[PDB]
RNA sequence: CGCUGCUGCAGUUGAAACGCCCGUAGUUGGCCCCCCGCCGCCACGAGGAAACGGGAGCGCUCCAGGCAGGCCCGUUGGCCCCGCCGCGUGGGACCGCGCAGCGGGCGCGGCGCGCCGCCGCCGCAGCCCCGAGGAGAGCGGGCGGGGGCACCGGUACCGGCCGGGGACGGGUGAAACAGGAUGAUCCCGCCGAGACCGCCGGCCGCGCAGGCGCCUGCCAAGACCGCCUCUGUCAAUCAAGGGCGAAGGCCGGGGGCUAGAAGGCGAUCAGACACCACCGUAUUCCCGGCCGUAAACGGUGCCGCCCCGCGGCCGGCGCGCGCGUCCCGCCGGCCGCCCAGGGAAACCGGGAGGCUCCGGGCUCUGGGGGGAGUAUGGCCGCAAGGCUGAAACUUGAAGGCAUU
RNA sequence: AAAAUGGAUAA
């Protein structure tokens, strides 16, 4: 079930039935639109923001406190990374696995992880450069991976 | 072993096939 | 391109001549002399053999002395290994 | 046909397992092939139990005992009678006899 | 993946019917299986249905009134010629008497019957008896 | 699994059974033509010869007994085959060099029964019908 | 015992995977800490996996678990 | 002849899931958004050569025939078929593909409409489905003979010692060859070497398989679970291609203890040049290469979903009890028995069940038994060989599970 | 510890 290895787990997050603004102390919405903004500037990440609403304020899903998703009101103030969230974990990921490789060649479970973790790359960012989340020119380089990063 | 014996026998005779072949070659 | 589709590459110059395994080792073994390998001190890979085992940063221009064929020969890259340990046992 | 659902061997999840030698045959067999039967007795034989005992100055000495695995290899086995041919009804009772 | 919503869920109705279970559980729920569920409770065939709207998949339930033998779905979706829905009836069908193919035709989600009494042709979805 | 159980798998499907059918031995033999080039009797259902030698075939170790059999040299492909003389007492009226009819044993070319070495049967000796000079109907 | 899907115990809904149950949504829920200069309600993540710190405090109020968050200090159950 | 399997094949053992993974062609894909275009489609048409197939009538004397015939419809001789992915009219289910603001006026746009405009004109609710028991991610929490690199102990075995010290010592089925008064075997204190990680070691665990077990240190990695985190279909399965792949082999360095292909040797018998001893090279070990195979096995492809009780283990993860390493379990596995049910049966039953009452998707592979993985044509490899892969020709059985 | 063999053809 998962998408590099033969695991059919469902430990999965959970949203409400009743798709309603949290009646335990919701703030108002201009300022947590703002407050997840701000926390942006700071460099937090979108999972990271709305993990801390989660823990830090009211409620984990911001949506329905607010109006939308936690990118799509980042979006607005331009606060949504140029690379897609998902490609960059990954990416940094990998180069990680790079280095460890430099040192040894002798590692092969480390070159499997390589050949599985690079393959997701090239395909998400495909779905990203039809969807124009990536723009065309943009394609990921083993060689120049470090380069995409920074 | 009695399959395996006889894959050895063909192994050989395909394997004096290719030095024969060379002489005649 | 595809000069040589072999890895006789550094020993097309050889030639038909000298023998398939007498040009393989060849192939690693010239392959080393001729690579840049690291300064250590300039982190820069220029440094190359003058001549056999004195090996010159073109950039940096200091010399080190190494393996015949390689800056870092596999035996004392053992051998600094066991120093380091042995020294800071002292200590 | 399977005469048994195991095939012979425990090996479960794991496709490999380490291989030791018949303690008579000298034959290699998986670990999970192995009748593998734990001994423990006393090292003189009990027809000298307290013979030893009796000879012996130290007060309150006991025998030792020796504690090994005796591994053996399927085939030394059968004919060492340490098991034997069981029925197909047999097979499948386990309950260390 | 899921491929077929409906096959699955076909299958599961018939598997309650062979242990009896009364009450019967879809979890994946399309416009159709619930199309294909009111041909069947106004057949008869099924007592009646509903759907949980949990804010996801919609689940569904099913009650059966024990009367059911074999439910399932053709899929590749064949689409049939109006003159030999026949000889698809003649594979699926359990008598010519009696039986229904339910049959996707522009007009609407339409049975065997209907679709030769209108003399139309559609894809077949699937056989309920 | 047939599957491809695709709307759009029909090309798939069609050569799926094209490409496998050709195993079927029966359809192998009868399609490849392979056979068309090594039948003797070139398909044909009969083939002239001219006889080469008179020879004896035992038979199978369970029926013991010496066929009588010709060896014959097909006039169109000059093919050394050997036919079997039929029925009782035929041998006498084959000659040396004479001319022959070989046909089928039925089997469509594969031994019939216990005969070693032979596929076809001799229909007619010198033009004269081998059935009609053991039926006495036309002699020699 | 004629319960049917359509209406499910309380208890095995809440006992079944938070996925398996005819209604879907979430295990987790609010619960309160208490904190200096607060009588009042104090709502955290109940399964935080992350540092929620003291109301203009240094030290953390929850400590960081796989499963609901544990604290070192007097807390309230959900919401109050 | 469901012996070709679209309807409608079989792949656990009869023949046959490629060792596994990555993956582009293809091929296949959740849910949802009545009410419009382009599809595919759905139905009906029109127009497409008769023969021919059928088909209405008609006694060639029957008929196979024929368009005849009769005081007859303008007497006949019709009629349905050329299938036709072509071309029209209709209808919108399923099924795909649709980025993009709408609007009024000026426009009766030089016989009516249009286009490209032209603006704010305040008209329009202007414009974020949902969050898959699909994934891709995020954090936490533990889990593990999972991988690399070092660091690294322990005995054993073998070789060299020194103090004995006193005779045969191995060796086997019984022996024999070797070792010994050059003091053997035996002990005990060493010393050198390389391998190996015992017992714990398992219906244990972990890895994508092959496989994986001394000590610490060190990096990177992985499922699973928890989850009021994040996107938002990014999915499935695979040609071609890319990686990995026990053992043995092989190439270039090294090593070198023990076993030990070959080789010698003893006994062994008719002969054993085999089995059992004894000696021993390659090999085993290591680092960089190739090779590409296995009874690579669960002889069971890969995802998907429902499916009955009793269980054992294992990893998180909860709720109550007295409060225990309890009890009920919730998920991911590891397994034993098995209710249906299936099958020729052995038997699978967490499928080999939900099939002749046959149709979730993707991929491979077989078609009686030999010849035959043979020949050749490639291609890859240093080779050894691997992958693809014949035919002529033969034969009646070969073969599965059972019962006596 | 040492033990190899048994024509064909029907019964």
């Amino acid at each position: 079930g998962r998408m590099h290895s033969k695991g059919k787990g469902i430990s999965r997050s959970a949203i409400p039935y009743t798709r309603a603004p949290a009646p335990w102390n919701k703030y108002t919405p201009e300022d947590v639109c703002e407050q997840i903004c701000k926390l942006a500037k700071k460099g937090t990440p979108p999972s990271r923001i709305g993990l801390i609403l989660r823990d830090q304020f009211a409620i984990g899903q911001v949506k329905n406190v607010t109006g939308s998703k936690i990118v799509r009101i980042l979006k607005a103030k331009g606060l949504a990374p140029e690379i897609p969230e998902d490609l960059y974990c990954m990416i940094k990921k990998a180069v990680a696995i790079r280095k460890h490789l430099e040192r040894s060649r002798r590692d092969k479970d480390s070159k499997f992880r390589l050949i599985l973790v690079e393959s997701r790359i090239h395909r998400l960012a495909r779905y990203y450069r039809q969807a124009r989340r990536l723009p065309p020119t943009f394609r990921y380089k083993s060689d120049q991976a470090a380069a995409l990063l920074a | 072993m009695r399959a395996k014996w006889a894959k050895k026998r063909m192994r050989k005779l395909k394997r004096k096939r290719r030095h024969m072949k060379a002489r005649s070659k | 391109m595809a000069k040589r589709t072999k890895k006789v590459g550094l020993t097309g110059k050889y030639g038909t001549r000298y023998g398939r395994a007498a040009r393989k080792q060849l192939l690693k073994i010239e392959t080393s002399q001729k690579a840049k390998y690291t300064c250590p001190f300039c982190a820069k890979d220029k440094v190359r053999r003058t001549a056999c085992g004195i090996w010159t940063c073109r950039s940096c221009s200091k010399t080190m002395a190494g393996g015949a064929y390689s800056l870092h020969t596999e035996p004392a890259n053992a051998a600094r290994a066991t120093i380091r340990r042995l020294r800071l046992a002292r200590e | 046909p399977v005469k048994r659902r195991n095939n012979g061997r425990s090996k479960y999840n794991c496709g490999h397992t380490n291989i030791v030698r018949c303690q008579n045959c000298h034959r290699c067999v998986p670990k999970d092939k192995v009748i593998k039967r734990f001994t423990i007795r006393n090292i003189v034989d009990n027809t000298i139990a307290d013979d030893v005992l009796n000879a012996c100055v130290i007060q309150g000495f006991a025998i030792p005992k020796l504690y090994n695995k005796v591994q053996y290899c399927v085939s030394c086995s059968i004919h060492n009678h340490i098991v034997r041919v069981r029925s197909r009804e047999d097979r499948k009772i386990r309950t260390p006899p | 993946v899921r491929i077929n919503v409906l096959r699955d869920a076909l299958k599961s109705i018939c598997n309650a019917q062979r242990i009896g279970k009364k009450q019967v559980i879809v979890r994946p729920s399309s416009k159709v299986i619930i199309e294909f569920l009111q041909l069947m409770q106004k057949n008869g065939y099924i007592s009646d249905f509903a759907v949980v709207d949990n804010h996801r998949s919609n689940r569904i339930v099913v009650n059966l009134i024990g009367r059911l033998n074999k439910a399932g779905v053709i899929s590749p979706r064949f689409d049939i010629p109006a003159n030999d829905i026949e000889k698809w009836v003649v594979n699926l069908l359990p008598s010519r008497l009696f039986g229904h193919i339910i049959l996707t035709t522009s007009q609407g989600i339409m049975d065997h019957i209907e679709a030769q009494h209108r003399q139309i042709g559609g894809k077949v979805i699937g056989y309920f008896y | 699994m047939s599957k491809t159980s695709g709307l759009y798998t029909a090309r798939k499907l069609r050569t799926v059974r094209r490409v496998n059918r050709w195993a079927d031995k029966k359809y192998r033999k009868a399609h490849l033509g392979t056979w068309l080039k090594a039948n003797p009797l070139e398909g044909a259902c009969m083939a002239r010869g001219i006889v080469t030698q008179k020879i004896g075939i035992s038979a199978k170790q369970p029926n013991s007994a010496v066929r009588k059999a010709v060896r014959v040299q097909l006039t169109k492909n000059s093919k050394k085959i050997t036919a079997f003389v039929p029925r009782d007492g035929s041998i006498t009226y084959i000659d040396n060099n004479d001319e022959v009819l070989v046909a089928g044993f039925g089997r469509a070319g594969r031994a019939v029964g216990d005969i070693p070495g032979c596929r076809f049967k001799v229909i007619k000796v010198a033009g004269i019908g081998l059935l009609a000079l053991f039926l006495r109907k036309r002699e020699k | 015992m004629n319960v049917d899907l359509l209406y499910p115990d309380p208890v095995e809904e809440q006992r079944k995977h938070k996925l398996k149950r005819l209604v879907q949504g979430p295990n987790s829920y609010f619960l309160e800490i208490k904190c200096a200069g607060c009588q009042d309600i104090v709502v955290v993540y109940s399964h935080a996996n992350t540092p929620v710190f003291c109301p203009g405090c240094t030290s953390q109020i929850s400590i960081p678990t796989g499963g609901k968050c544990a604290f070192t200090s007097q807390v309230e159950r959900y919401r109050q």
